[PDB]
RNA sequence: AGGGGCGUAGUUCAAUUGGUAGAGCACCGGUUUCCAAAACCGGGUGUUGGGAGUUCGAGUCUCUCCGCCCCUGCCA
RNA sequence: CUUUAAUGUUUGAUGUUCUAACGUUGACCCGUAAUCCGGGUUGCGGACAGUGUCUGGUGGGUAGUUUGACUGGGGCGGUCU
RNA sequence: AAUUCCUUGUCGGGUAAGUUCCGACCUGCACGAAUGGCGUAAUGAUGGCCAGGCUGUCUCCACCCGAGACUCAGUGAAAUUGAACUCGCUGUGAAGAUGCAGUGUACCCGCGGCAAGACGGAAAGACCCCGUGAACCUUUACUAUAGCUUGACACUGAACAU
RNA sequence: UACGGUGCUGAAGCAACAAAUGCCCUGCUUCCAGGAAAAGCCUCUAAGCAUCAGGUAACAUCAAAUCGUACCCCAAACCGACACAGGUGGUCAGGUAGAGAAUACCAAGGCGCUUGAGAGAACUCGGGUGAAGGAACUAGGCAAAAUGGUGCCGUAACUUCGGGAGAAGGCACGCUGAUAUGUAGGUGAGGUCCCUCGCGGAUGGAGCUGAAAUCAGUCGAAGAUACCAGCUGGCUGCAACUGUUUAUUAAAAACACAGCACUGUGCAAACACGAAAGUGGACGUAUACGGUGUGACGCCUGCCCGGUGCCGGAAGGUUAAUU
RNA sequence: CGAAGGUGUGCUGUGAGGCAUGCUGGAGGUAUCAGAAGUGCGAAUGCUGACAUAAGUAACGAUAAAGCGGGUGAAAAGCCCGCUCGCCGGAAGACCAAGGGUUCCUGUCCAACGUUAAUCGGGGCAGGGUGAGUCGACCCCUAAGGCGAGGCCGAAAGGCGUAGUCGAUGGGAAACAGGUUAAUAUUCCUGUACUUGGUGUUACUGCGAAGGGGGGACGGAGAAGGCUAUGUUGGCCGGGCG
RNA sequence: UUUUGUAUAAUGGGUCAGCGACUUAUAUUCUGUAGCAAGGUUAACCGAAUAGGGGAGCCGAAGGGAAACCGAGUCUUAACUGGGCGUUAAGUUGCAGGGUAUAGACCCGAAACCCGGUGAUCUAGCCAUGGGCAGGUUGAAGGUUGGGUAACACUAACUGGAGGACCGAACCGACUAAUGUUGAAAAAUUAGCGGAUGACUUGUGGCUGGGGGUGAAAGGCCAAUCAAACCGGGAGAUAGCU
RNA sequence: UAAGGUGAUAUGAACCGUUAUAACCGGCGAUUUCCGAAUGGGGAAACCCAGUGUGUUUCGACACACUAUCAUUAACUGAAUCCAUAGGUUAAUGAGGCGAACCGGGGGAACUGAAACAUCUAAGUACCCCGAGGAAAAGAAAUCAACCGAGAUUCCCCCAGUAGCGGCGAGCGAACGGGGAGCAGCCCAGAGCCUGAAUCAGUGUGUGUGUUAGUGGAAGCGUCUGGAAAGGCGCGCGAUACAGGGUGACAGCCCCGUACACAAAAAUGCACAUGCUGUGAGCUCGAUGAGUAGGGCGGGACACGUGGUAUCCUGUCUGAAUAUGGGGGGACCAUCCUCCAAGGCUAAAUACUCCUGACUGACCGAUAGUGAACCAGUACCGUGAGGGAAAGGCGAAAAGAAC
């Protein structure tokens, strides 16, 4: 039974990747939080 | 933005009261008006967005005067 | 958690 | 059951709400009509559900008691 | 003092006509390779409309809340000095 | 009557017998005309009722074919669990006893079964109540408020007529 | 020669018929609900060149980079915590029977589903059959059983004339032979004429393919023999209907619905989303749009404006900021 | 010459306790009197870890089905080979996209992983394997839509939007058959082709835009006709005489 | 543990080990204790600095009265023989403790409110661009040819191929029953069932964001969560309750 | 600085060094792929696609450089429209982003408390946004006092839980004055006479003192137990060094250090001096911040909730005097004191610690202490924001067990 995921990369990185969250400063804020927590990988993107 | 080009008025925040007191908060914005003010010295007409309190400075000051503070204050009307 | 089918008395 | 309302002339209703109960119709009597009615004139009618009271005095005020209405009697 | 007739004044009330503020989600020109915008020309409207402050009305459209207790469970009824 | 409390109203039809159904009656507790009324072919995994066919649905189950259940080998959980040397009865007792009293019965221990009890397991009861708990929703509850609307002043001027 | 393989050689390699959902076809016909854009490409000339440049044509020649390319891909490799009876778009579409991509049996191809071996109890699950009765079961014919195809005959109330209707109900179906040794039909060679001449036309009928019907015979209990494949009728409530809905206990009489009416709205429209700009409404203009209620169709839709709203009026009473 | 710690034993106090010792361990410990507290645990459906219970019980994942011989191996119901049987065959076959990321091939191994064993595996380990002018992507082009110079608006942040610029699920140049690897192929090889640009030569010569026009360019349904894929039969070739 | 009351068939606990809850700051009152004493003591700060300096201040030795005021008295009243409150009685500064107050205030636990963000890869609607719907029926309008009319109308036959038309696979839906309920599966399987050229279905993108969306409307859906999503923060919200 | 050395798991191999070009440490440079403000365009970050110019040539190409936007300035051109202006093209500078807390400003809750709940409280807190610095802000009286005086601002202790505010409930809560820390005053609103005066900012030039590598650094033997001595038992010695760490059990004298004494080619901080480049000192005479103060209306800030409410800020509407004059002295008036707004600048005392060094703890000792003593913001979970673990110890030496 089809459930919430169904993979797509394409969309994937339209909507969290590097680019988009760079776009505006809210996202760009979630790039400070994770740069303050120290995350391993900041974005989605590969 | 609601910002008066001459005397740099913008809006600010209060209370409406009641018969009860009771506050809720409101804004108060000034009473803007685009204008277009005849400068002599260039023979020209040019619109500014003033108050009606801007209006009652630039007969006292005159409009060169004015638009010479705006120069220094870089506004560019 | 689950669905705790039930017979509440009423 | 429980709670509110009601009982006034022959039938339907006013009441004053402490000191003397009216209206409409009906009924009766007399006109008018060949006659009935319709119309006109005149008029008598009431323990104000029953009781016990309250008062100097109760159809009215209070409480029970009959009869007639109106509401409720619910959650599992 | 009244009755006040006229007299200037000071405020308003309408009505009419203007343009010059203001409006134009009319036309035309330019910025300009542009259904934006700005400027220009012109027409129309025009001291309105529209907006600000203040203010009366309206406003479950949207909020913040209240909506008692006793009680042979509660509610209803009754009660609270 | 998706509407009728009394109520299985009364009568008729259908049945051997029909509180349902169908037809009437009207006494409409408490139908009713676009919060539509009455009818209506067709349509309906629509509701109710009836008939034929059909059958293990049933009277009343029997046998058979498979998959489990059972035995062996291998692998190997789970919910639960104060501790147990964990019988019946009658009585008592936080008022329905394996555990108290009295009495009866019972060699020790598995396996296959059935679920009467352990107020069995599951989940700090959804019903009820309480708290000067929460939330949504309603309105002619209260107080506000967006919005809408009124006027004054400002943006906003001239002339003339009364 | 290492079961592989390697090397060499290698015949026929045609026709007819059937035939697509593929191609002609982005066609043709028809309908109303009236069915992208841009660039490449073709062409036209401005300004700017018109000796040049550039264009056209023919050769020669260079260049065509970079990234992906394994494998799974209806699944043990993806989404479901699992090597999970679930889900997941496109392309390909063999033979026999059949209308068919249904279904049954097979081809190509791929598999036997990662615990088994015994036993052959109760009981449970999935099935088979059943004397007699045939809904007596049960809230209820739940379930099961039954019906089931093609051709033909025949088919009621009622109806909006379309329906109801596959109404109901019934008959014939195999095989063999004959009509007719393989028919009607379809396809169509050779041959023979014609051509301003070809992938030609007209004759022509060989050879293939091939129902359907009738008659005769024959087997069985049974010939739509398996799989596949409507139960039917009668009364009535509700909703007109197809549709939509509570993903995960409710598919309905609920919602929607066409239709009807009221009301708002003159277009810088009402309204709505937006502090605003603006956008939708609409590149529409009252034969339009929004809101509300009702809900096809048929016959119809009565009385009340006191209450509450809404609309109109504006004299008077009352009344804010302001003065 | 054996500290704390642990584990026994003995003694002792009204109690929380204390003292001593045997063993374990192998380096710290600490009198007394004061001082300070993360100072004393059985419970909180407490928290974390470990281990029980049910229990060798349920289950071992579609009732499509297996059997035998041989092989390898320490060991074979499960692997390999062979012969049968059974299942799918509009799929349970074949090729892709999306998605995964080496699961592909070979060698090697059986701890763990596989609901059993396992010599086997999508497990572990080590190597190998993905070859493009024509297939895609990239590229050119645009849809919805996104972003958006200036601009308009908005307390700030920002919102909207013009010119523009992105954005395929659409529109745009060209390759087929055969062979070959343990694993790749319209990519490699063979044979035979094609396309778009660049440059040069030769001949003939009006070219030219961000501009114009054409084209690209478009629905639903239905009806046939002409075909092919494909299938059948015959013929032909080869083999067979059961 | 909670109760008038529990062997209770009321709650808790499978067991062990570890962890786990009366603390801290400031101020105030009371007790104990120490120092000084009608006095006591410093704070900040200075300072080689736990000393010393710093008496700024604080408390006490005098109260009465609303207050001005008066004062061992004073107020009340015109005035008190009066009456109320006072006048003999040591306090103050440390330390410890018992309390209180403000802070989370012993610990664990809400349903919620508010703020800022993340989500339409599920689903709902919409937008753009593509795809899918075997086969078999019914036979509308229209058209042609007749018959009929002056011409129609009308009628017959033949062509035609209309439909939110019919039967029925793919596809989509999910009505009944059985199984399954610590499942193969956190909604499925088996046998039947409805739609199946359309208000159909589907792929790939896009858009609408939380008091908001979207909704052929069920308070449905908005990432297994919806009468107000998720994440973080206010926050150790609050909890007269367990 | 050096006799050893090629980072770690983590050996090995092949080597480099040994008296000074091994290595190591520090100063100064060189190089510094791609993404990222990312800046040539685009983009699903670490990729795709260019243009211009210079220089290369094997005629296939190749190598560098430049090309974002905005602000400011200056040139050149350039509409409607004659000049102009808008606009356009260049060239120079500057800004973009990131980062803990602290700071200023623009916005700004609710839970909660009031045993409910509106005023109020929570709270101008949380949070969002803008901007800046090493501090920031504030700051040189239109201030307070009270008839005596004080003399900018900031911070601490008092004043004082006082005066007051407040459904006068909950609660909120000063000032005057005093004691301290630290102190600093100036400029414009204009012209002269003087004159480059003081002072400040640039820079060089030295000195002093740091910082970024380093150098030296005292003094014990014997015996006993024991695997091993730093322990026991003896006898010494150093100490401006008995701080610590390590060494086979507890080391003043074994080692590293420590106390002391020293060190810088180069870079750099700080301070003083000095030289240039700006910068103006002093004197006289003037001038003395107007849509402002004030007022009406609506709010906000002052402890102060409109109250009798001064004072401050202003959204709105008005509107002075101006030194012969104004402001304030908590309604208001008079008197008297005090000050001079409507222009600016200003160190110190104050707040904080992402980071650097040293040191300290009646702080923890692997369920504790940071979530993380371990390759931890990892594995893992979630579409995403986000959430988020478990896991330390052989022995002195691996001598890690040949056979
Ligand atoms: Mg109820
Ligand atoms: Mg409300
Ligand atoms: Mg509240
Ligand atoms: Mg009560
Ligand atoms: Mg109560
Ligand atoms: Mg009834
Ligand atoms: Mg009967
Ligand atoms: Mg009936
Ligand atoms: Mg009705
Ligand atoms: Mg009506
Ligand atoms: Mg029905
Ligand atoms: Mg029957
Ligand atoms: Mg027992
Ligand atoms: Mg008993
Ligand atoms: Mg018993
Ligand atoms: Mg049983
Ligand atoms: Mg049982
Ligand atoms: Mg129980
Ligand atoms: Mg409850
Ligand atoms: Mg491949
Ligand atoms: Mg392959
Ligand atoms: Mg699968
Ligand atoms: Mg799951
Ligand atoms: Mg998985
Ligand atoms: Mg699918
Ligand atoms: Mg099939
Ligand atoms: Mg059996
Ligand atoms: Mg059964
Ligand atoms: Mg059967
Ligand atoms: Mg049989
Ligand atoms: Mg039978
Ligand atoms: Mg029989
Ligand atoms: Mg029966
Ligand atoms: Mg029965
Ligand atoms: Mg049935
Ligand atoms: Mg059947
Ligand atoms: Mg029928
Ligand atoms: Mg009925
Ligand atoms: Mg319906
Ligand atoms: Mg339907
Ligand atoms: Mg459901
Ligand atoms: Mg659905
Ligand atoms: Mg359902
Ligand atoms: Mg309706
Ligand atoms: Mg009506
Ligand atoms: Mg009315
Ligand atoms: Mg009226
Ligand atoms: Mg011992
Ligand atoms: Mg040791
Ligand atoms: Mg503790
Ligand atoms: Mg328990
Ligand atoms: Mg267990
Ligand atoms: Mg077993
Ligand atoms: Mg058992
Ligand atoms: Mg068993
Ligand atoms: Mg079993
Ligand atoms: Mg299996
Ligand atoms: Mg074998
Ligand atoms: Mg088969
Ligand atoms: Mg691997
Ligand atoms: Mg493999
Ligand atoms: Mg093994
Ligand atoms: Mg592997
Ligand atoms: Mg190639
Ligand atoms: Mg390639
Ligand atoms: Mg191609
Ligand atoms: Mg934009
Ligand atoms: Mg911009
Ligand atoms: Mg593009
Ligand atoms: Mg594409
Ligand atoms: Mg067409
Ligand atoms: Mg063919
Ligand atoms: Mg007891
Ligand atoms: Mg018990
Ligand atoms: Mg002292
Ligand atoms: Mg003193
Ligand atoms: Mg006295
Ligand atoms: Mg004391
Ligand atoms: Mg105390
Ligand atoms: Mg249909
Ligand atoms: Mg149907
Ligand atoms: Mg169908
Ligand atoms: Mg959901
Ligand atoms: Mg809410
Ligand atoms: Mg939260
Ligand atoms: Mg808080
Ligand atoms: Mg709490
Ligand atoms: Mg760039
Ligand atoms: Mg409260
Ligand atoms: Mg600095
Ligand atoms: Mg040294
Ligand atoms: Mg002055
Ligand atoms: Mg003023
Ligand atoms: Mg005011
Ligand atoms: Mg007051
Ligand atoms: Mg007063
Ligand atoms: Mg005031
Ligand atoms: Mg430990
Ligand atoms: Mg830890
Ligand atoms: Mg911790
Ligand atoms: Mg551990």
């Amino acid at each position: 039974m089809k459930r919430t995921f169904q993979p797509s990369v394409l969309k994937r990185n339209r909507s969290h990747g590097f680019r988009a969250r760079m776009a505006t400063k809210n996202g760009r804020q979630v790039l400070a939080r994770r740069r303050a927590k120290g995350r391993a990988r900041l974005t989605v993107s590969k | 933005s609601r910002v008066c080009q001459v005397t740099g008025k913008r809006p600010v925040t209060g209370n409406n009261r009641s018969h009860a007191l009771n506050a809720t908060k409101r804004r108060f914005l000034p009473n803007l008006h685009s204008h277009r003010f005849w400068v002599e010295s260039e023979k020209r007409f040019v619109t500014l967005r003033v108050s009606a309190k801007g209006m009652r400075v630039i007969d006292k000051k005159g409009i060169d005067t004015v638009l010479a503070e705006l120069r220094a204050r870089g506004e560019k009307y | 958690a689950a669905a705790a089918v039930r017979n509440a008395r009423w």
